[PDB]
C-alpha cells in the first residue's frame, strides 16, 4: 500500500461574500434597506471607506453552505487508499461525532471574528444568525460578541444549538443555510477596513466588500493543540501550521504534529494518533486541498 | 525619580494586528479616553522599550498618579477590545527613579510645509520651498519614535514623541491632557 | 450537466420543451433530486420523452 498520487478535496463550509453597509444604532430592526458602504478616493492617490454623516453602526451580511460528505476525495487514483480513508474517516466519525469541531465553528460563528479590524474597539457587537429551509427563518439566534470570548471556548445553550446544526449539516443529516449579520459601534463618520486588492478596496456593484476566503480564514481558526503556547489562543487550520504575519511558523516536521506525518501514519500505518491531533487532520480534510504527491 | 503610581501594559501576541498596530490602537484608546474630560497627570513611557533595534514600541508602561489612575482607568474609552491585551496593576515607586522626561510633543517632519507657510504668512519664495526639499533636508526622530496615526494621510508614521536622558538624576514636569510631560515625566525602571 | 452546481441544494429541477416551430410542442417538468442518480428506474413521462 502506498499513497495516492492525486488527491483533491472540496471545501465544506463555503461562504459568500461581505456585503458591508452602513446605518444607525437602535435601528437594526429594519436594516434591510441601509445605503452600502462606497469606496472613494482623496489624496498620490488611495482608496479610503469611511462611514455617511448621520451613521454610526456597520452591517456585515453573507450566507454560509454547510455541505458534509467530509472525508471522500474529488480525484483520486487509487482504489485502495481511497476505501482505506473511507473507513478511517468513518471510524472517526462512529467513534464520536463532529460536535467537537462544530462546536468551534458555532464559536467561530458565535463571536464576530470575520470582523478583522472593524472590531477593534468597538462598543457593542451583535452577531444574528437565521436559519434558512426555504425563503423563511426556521430558527432566529441572536448573540453579543464582546461576551463570547476570542481566546478560550465555553458553553451555553443558543451556541450549542447552532453547533449541534452545524454537526448535522457536516455529517450529511440534512441541509443548512445560514446567513449571519454582524452589527457594529464604530463612530460618526469613522474608518472602516475592507480587504485591498492588488492601493484598491474589494468592491461589487457600488459596495465595499471583504473576500469570501477572509471570511474562510476567520472560520478555520480553530486548533489549540499546537502545544507551545496559549497566549496567541487559537490559529488558523492548515498543514505546516503558519501564520505569515507573525512570519514565525508551528507544527513543523521537525516533530510530528504535521497533518501530512499524521495522515500519513494514521491511514497507511494504522497508528492512531491523539485525539486532539485527529481533530486537527479531520479539520484539514473539511477545508480542503491539493494533497498527494 | 517621580514614579510613584506606577502601572504596565502588555498587548498580547495574536494574528488579528501588529504588535505596532495594537500598539497604536491602545495609545489611541488611552488618548481618547484619558484625556477626554482632561486631566493633568498622564505618564506613559516605554515600559518594554528599546530603542537600539528601531522598534519604538512593543509594551506598555504607565507612570501616573493615584486618583488619576482610579478615574481614567474605568471607561468605555478604554475598556471594549481588552481581549488582546490586559489589565494593569499598581506598584510603588522605588529608591531606583531615573529622570527619563518622557513627553508628548511633534517633530519636524514638513519637506513642503513652508512653501504653504510662506504662501500663508511668510511671502516667500514657493517654488524655491518646494524644489529644496532634498533626502537630506528632513530632519526628524531616525530613533524609534512610534507615531500612531489615523486614516486621514497616507503617509507613514513618523517621530512624534519627546523622549528625555536615562540617568542616575531627576527631572519631572507638567504632563498633559493626552498623557505626556512638558518638561519632564516619572520615572522609567 | 450541473456538475457541481448541483452538490448541496435545496432544490434543483430540469423541464424540457419540445421546440416544432417557434411554439412548445410538448413540456415536461422534472424534480431532479428525487429522480436518482445510481440507478435508471421507469416513468411515464420518462417513458414519453
Amino acid at each position: 500500500l502506498s499513497t495516492a498520487s492525486v488527491l483533491a478535496f472540496e471545501r465544506k463550509l463555503d461562504p459568500s461574500d461581505a456585503l458591508m453597509s452602513a446605518g444607525a444604532w437602535a435601528q437594526r430592526d429594519a436594516s434591510q434597506e441601509w445605503p452600502a458602504v462606497t469606496v472613494r478616493e482623496k489624496s498620490q492617490t488611495v482608496d479610503v471607506a469611511n462611514l455617511p454623516s448621520d451613521a454610526d453602526t456597520l452591517k456585515v451580511r453573507f450566507t454560509l453552505r454547510v455541505l458534509g460528505g467530509a472525508g471522500t476525495p474529488s480525484a483520486c487514483n487509487d482504489a485502495a487508499y481511497r476505501d482505506k480513508l473511507l473507513q478511517t474517516v468513518a471510524t472517526y466519525v462512529n467513534d464520536q461525532g463532529f460536535a467537537e469541531l462544530a462546536r468551534r465553528y458555532a464559536h467561530n460563528l458565535a463571536n464576530a471574528r470575520f470582523l478583522w479590524r472593524n472590531r477593534v474597539g468597538a462598543e457593542a457587537v451583535e452577531v444574528r444568525i437565521n436559519h434558512i429551509r426555504q425563503g423563511e427563518v426556521a430558527r432566529a439566534w441572536r448573540f453579543d460578541a464582546l461576551a463570547i470570548g476570542l481566546r478560550d471556548f465555553k458553553a451555553d445553550a443558543e451556541l450549542d444549538a447552532l453547533a449541534e446544526l452545524i454537526a448535522s449539516g457536516l455529517s450529511g443529516s440534512g441541509h443548512v443555510l445560514l446567513e449571519v449579520v454582524a452589527f457594529a459601534r464604530i463612530g460618526d463618520g469613522q474608518e472602516v477596513f475592507p480587504s485591498q486588492e492588488l492601493k484598491t478596496l474589494y468592491s461589487v456593484r457600488d459596495a465595499a466588500a471583504i473576500h469570501s476566503q477572509k471570511i474562510g480564514n476567520a472560520l478555520r481558526t480553530i486548533d489549540t493543540w499546537y502545544p507551545d503556547e496559549d497566549g496567541l489562543g487559537p490559529i488558523a487550520v492548515e498543514p505546516y501550521g503558519s501564520v505569515t504575519s507573525q512570519g514565525k511558523a508551528y507544527r513543523q516536521p521537525k516533530q510530528k504534529l504535521d497533518f501530512y506525518t499524521l495522515l500519513d501514519n494514521w491511514v497507511l500505518r494504522d497508528e492512531a494518533p491523539a485525539v486532539e491531533q485527529q481533530h486537527y487532520v479531520i479539520a484539514n480534510l473539511i477545508r480542503g486541498g491539493v494533497f498527494g504527491e | 525619580m517621580a514614579m510613584d503610581h506606577y502601572l504596565d501594559i502588555r498587548l498580547r501576541p495574536d494574528p488579528e494586528f501588529p504588535p505596532a498596530q495594537l500598539m497604536s490602537v491602545l495609545f489611541g484608546k488611552l488618548h481618547q479616553a484619558l484625556v477626554a474630560q482632561g486631566g493633568d497627570r498622564i505618564g506613559v513611557s516605554f515600559p518594554d522599550l528599546d530603542e537600539s533595534r528601531s522598534r519604538l514600541g512593543e509594551r506598555l508602561r504607565i507612570h501616573a498618579s493615584a486618583d488619576d489612575l482610579r478615574a481614567l482607568l474605568a471607561r468605555p474609552w478604554l475598556e471594549g477590545l481588552r481581549d488582546h491585551l490586559q489589565f494593569g496593576e499598581p506598584a510603588v515607586v522605588p529608591h531606583p527613579t531615573p529622570y527619563r522626561q518622557v513627553s508628548r510633543v511633534q517633530a519636524k517632519s514638513n519637506p513642503e510645509r513652508l512653501r504653504r507657510r510662506l504662501m500663508r504668512r511668510h511671502d516667500l519664495s514657493e517654488e524655491e520651498a518646494r524644489k529644496r526639499i532634498p533626502d537630506t533636508v528632513a530632519r526628524a526622530l531616525d530613533l524609534p519614535f512610534v507615531t500612531l496615526r489615523s486614516q486621514s494621510t497616507g503617509q507613514h508614521f513618523r517621530l512624534f514623541i519627546r523622549h528625555g536622558p536615562l540617568q542616575v538624576t531627576a527631572e519631572e514636569g507638567g504632563f498633559t491632557c493626552y498623557g505626556l510631560s512638558k518638561g519632564g515625566f516619572v520615572p522609567w525602571f
